[PDB]
């Protein structure tokens, strides 16, 4: 079976590659001004100093992930100011420079679906001092310690950094990622790209204008699914919803007794003597810092998914954006042509363009042709024949040529060989002589 | 970190301060950042390569005698408009 | 750090067993034993899953060299950015403590020149494509040369097929071909 | 107990075998295409070159 037309596909893909940074205040979360507490907490050792020092290489290699996979290029390329790629219709994914920022209208699709809450930020102690109503969830935790540091790179640094990375992979093909970027039409590139999948050039120079409007449609189709349905942008959700999660239940840990006589330092405090205050002081102070250790021994559990995610999604972009793979399935489904990278909050979005085959046919084969008592294989393609004559095609598009010398070798005799077939091969020469 | 500047680190003559550093340290080249509004480090518009990450694209370094702190903006690289044409390879 | 935890008091009157052991009766003295082993219990407990987390990454980190031996060294890796920045040569492996060097060849093109270049050849009406290769000009003649090195040649038959009739390609331009058989005959 | 019983997932080795000796690797990349082993073979030899 060998098929006739083929199809262009576009599909999505999306990674995380970062969480949010947090940091912790040890004396405010457990003892929360109180002086007793504060001296007696200095004989328990350095508890503080290593959950302090252990919440920040996590904060660290955060920027070092974001660093990793996005900053894969010295220099910063800008598109032409005339836009023609040979038909293709890149307006969609170009940024937009008459707008806030430089974001294109897939990630300004994206930065809304998903950006339920953007924390806090650092934000101000003005900005919720008690003042009216207020006194929302991150006010309420910022009162007990908890904090959320600001990432290094803000998001129209990563704009402008998949913004370059699309401009030098349309521009320049993937010369950009070797050494320096080198021009080149782009049609005279997706002839490079069709050629390394099996497939000549006069298939694409002759149907380009087909080419072109297939990919416009799945590019218009790729857009439209993002705005309505359910916005499949899941996996880059749950970190928000566990990180967001863990610190609530973390805050509402703090009302446990523990068995003791109250939940509040300063009621027991007032209510008994140090002789037999200290007993519930150290059990209230040994609940918490049980209570405290496991977010942290957590969150560097959660860091190690993260981490790794980081690097599938740096090595995908590495293969798959800055030249073509020929490893099956790992970039899309079907055989892969060029793909494009888009921001998300807290992960990266791939756009991978494929072809897909479809209109196959029924016909016959034969491994050689016994010709003047000498087998003649093929010497790319395959044998086929609608069954009066036979011709030579190729793979993965019907294109059939007449027998010749030209296209075929000879090797061996046609007595071993189980499967030939009679007919007869034309050498060039004779008929002009 | 955190905290406007909005006069809060003198907090008043900084002895009902838990720091107990000089008075000096709350009063000199102020800069207020998305991180917390920082103090001792003057701000230049020139951009270069990050050397100490403060936060929210601000990076900090020691240049020139070689003069005090400077925090700027990081870059992200040179500039490189490729001259594309539709017959030019 | 394991070894500085063992000077706290956790509570306790003192952090040295023979000193709470004298001084006072078992029935104090045990609370205050108990009181101490849990603190100097848990620390090694934390010891212990803290070492069981570096444990992960480390064999992450070596599976990961594992399989740069076996592709870059025991091959050639086609794969971009894996074995390093440009086109893989070759690799060799050098022993460091704790870890593995490795010392990638690579290839880089360095001067590039300006050139036109055409999609086929309208010779007698047909459309000729290169076999491997691009169709470039100095100006006045056209030439046939690889992708990644200028190494120009003639246009033949030998070196290009023809596909098709030349009213079809976008850019199609007029040339010659030299059908290298006709001037021996 | 597991979601997927051992008969579905042996189902679903079948499934992955059948296809991969009646149509060679173009069942993975769309629709399945039949052809001879024997020159499914030539094509995997020429492969590995
Ligand atoms: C291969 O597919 C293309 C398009 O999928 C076919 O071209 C279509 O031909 C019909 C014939 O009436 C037109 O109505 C359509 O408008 C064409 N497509 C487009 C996008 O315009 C082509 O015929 C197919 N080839 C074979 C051999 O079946
Ligand atoms: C590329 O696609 C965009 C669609 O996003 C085209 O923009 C549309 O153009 C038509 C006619 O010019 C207008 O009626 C629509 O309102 C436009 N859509 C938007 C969202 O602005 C654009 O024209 C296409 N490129 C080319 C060269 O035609
Ligand atoms: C199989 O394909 C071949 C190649 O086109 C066909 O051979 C030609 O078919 C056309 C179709 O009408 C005839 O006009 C030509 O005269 C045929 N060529 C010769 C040399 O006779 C062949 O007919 C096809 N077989 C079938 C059964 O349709
Ligand atoms: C094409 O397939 C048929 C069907 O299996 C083959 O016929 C078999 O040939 C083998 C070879 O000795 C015999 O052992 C079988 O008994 C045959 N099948 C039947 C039902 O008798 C045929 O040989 C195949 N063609 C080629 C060229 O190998
Ligand atoms: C292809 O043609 C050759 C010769 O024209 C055929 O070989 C002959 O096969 C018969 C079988 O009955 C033998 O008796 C002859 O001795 C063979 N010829 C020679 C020169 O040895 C061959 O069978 C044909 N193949 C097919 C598939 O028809
Ligand atoms: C373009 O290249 C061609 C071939 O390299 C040049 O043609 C030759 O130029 C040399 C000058 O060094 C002459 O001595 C030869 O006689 C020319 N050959 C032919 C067949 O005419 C051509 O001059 C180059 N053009 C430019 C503008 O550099
Ligand atoms: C390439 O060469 C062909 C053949 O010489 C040109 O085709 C002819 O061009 C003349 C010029 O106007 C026309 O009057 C003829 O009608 C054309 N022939 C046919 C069969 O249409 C062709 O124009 C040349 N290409 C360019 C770009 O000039
Ligand atoms: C090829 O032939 C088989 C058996 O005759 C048939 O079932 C199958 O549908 C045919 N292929 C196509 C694409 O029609
Ligand atoms: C906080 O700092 C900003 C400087 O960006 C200033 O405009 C503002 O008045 C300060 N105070 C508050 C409450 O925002
Ligand atoms: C420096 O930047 C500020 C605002 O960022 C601007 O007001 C000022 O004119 C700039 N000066 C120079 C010399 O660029
Ligand atoms: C190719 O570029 C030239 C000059 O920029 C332009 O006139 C021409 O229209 C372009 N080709 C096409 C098919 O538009
Ligand atoms: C090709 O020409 C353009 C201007 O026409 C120039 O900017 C570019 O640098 C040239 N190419 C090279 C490799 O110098």
């Amino acid at each position: 079976a060998i098929p006739t037309n083929f199809t262009i596909s576009v599909t999505t893909e999306i990674l995380p590659v970062s969480m949010t940074k947090t940091s912790v205040d040890c004396t405010m979360y457990i003892c929360g001004d109180s002086t007793e507490c504060s001296n007696l907490l200095l004989q328990y050792g350095s508890f503080c100093t290593q959950l302090k020092r252990a919440l920040t290489g996590i904060a660290v290699e955060q920027d070092k992930n974001t660093q990793e996979v996005f900053a894969q290029v010295k220099q910063i390329y800008k598109t032409p100011p005339i836009k023609y790629f040979g038909g293709f219709n890149f307006s969609q994914i170009l940024p937009d420079p008459s707008k806030p920022s430089k974001r294109s209208f897939i990630e300004d699709l994206l930065f809304n679906k998903v950006t339920l809450a953007d924390a806090g930020f650092i934000k101000q102690y003005g900005d919720c001092l008690g003042d009216i109503a207020a006194r929302d969830l991150i006010c309420a935790q910022k009162f007990k310690g908890l904090t959320v540091l600001p990432p290094l790179l803000t998001d129209e640094m990563i704009a402008q950094y998949t913004s370059a990375l699309l401009a030098g992979t349309i521009t320049s093909g993937w010369t950009f990622g070797a050494g320096a970027a080198l021009q080149i039409p782009f049609a005279m590139q997706m002839a490079y790209r069709f050629n390394g999948i099996g497939v000549t050039q006069n298939v694409l120079y002759e149907n380009q204008k087909l080419i072109a409007n297939q990919f416009n449609s799945a590019i218009g189709k790729i857009q439209d699914s993002l705005s309505s349905t359910a916005s499949a942008l899941g996996k880059l959700q749950d970190v928000v919803n566990h990180n967001a999660q863990a610190l609530n239940t973390l805050v509402k840990q703090l009302s446990s007794k523990f068995g003791a006589i109250s939940s509040v330092l300063n009621d027991i405090f007032s209510r008994l003597d140090p002789p037999e205050a200290e007993v519930q002081i150290d059990r209230l102070i040994t609940g918490r810092l049980q209570s405290l250790q496991t977010y942290v021994t957590q969150q560097l559990i959660r860091a190690a998914e993260i981490r790794a995610s980081a690097n599938l999604a740096a090595t995908k972009m590495s293969e798959c954006v800055l030249g073509q793979s020929k490893r099956v399935d790992f970039c899309g489904k079907g055989y892969h042509l060029m793909s494009f990278p888009q921001s998300a909050p807290h992960g990266v979005v791939f756009l991978h363009v494929t072809y897909v085959p479809a209109q196959e046919k029924n016909f016959t084969t034969a491994p050689a042709i016994c010709h003047d008592g000498k087998a003649h294989f093929p010497r790319e393609g395959v044998f086929v024949s609608n069954g009066t004559h036979w011709f030579v095609t190729q793979r993965n598009f019907y294109e059939p040529q007449i027998i010749t010398t030209d296209n075929t070798f000879v090797s061996g005799n046609c007595d071993v060989v189980i499967g030939i077939v009679n007919n007869t091969v034309y050498d060039p020469l004779q008929p002009e002589l | 970190q955190g905290v406007n500047c909005t006069e809060v680190p003198v907090a008043i003559h900084a002895d009902q301060l838990t720091p107990t550093w000089r008075v000096y340290s709350t009063g000199s080249n102020v800069f207020q950042t998305r991180a917390g509004c920082l103090i001792g480090a003057e701000y230049v518009n020139n951009s270069y390569e990050c050397d100490i990450p403060i936060g929210a694209g601000i990076c900090a370094s020691y240049q020139t005698a070689s003069q005090s702190i400077i925090a700027y903006t990081m870059s992200l690289g040179a500039e490189n408009s490729v001259a594309y044409s539709n017959n030019s390879i």
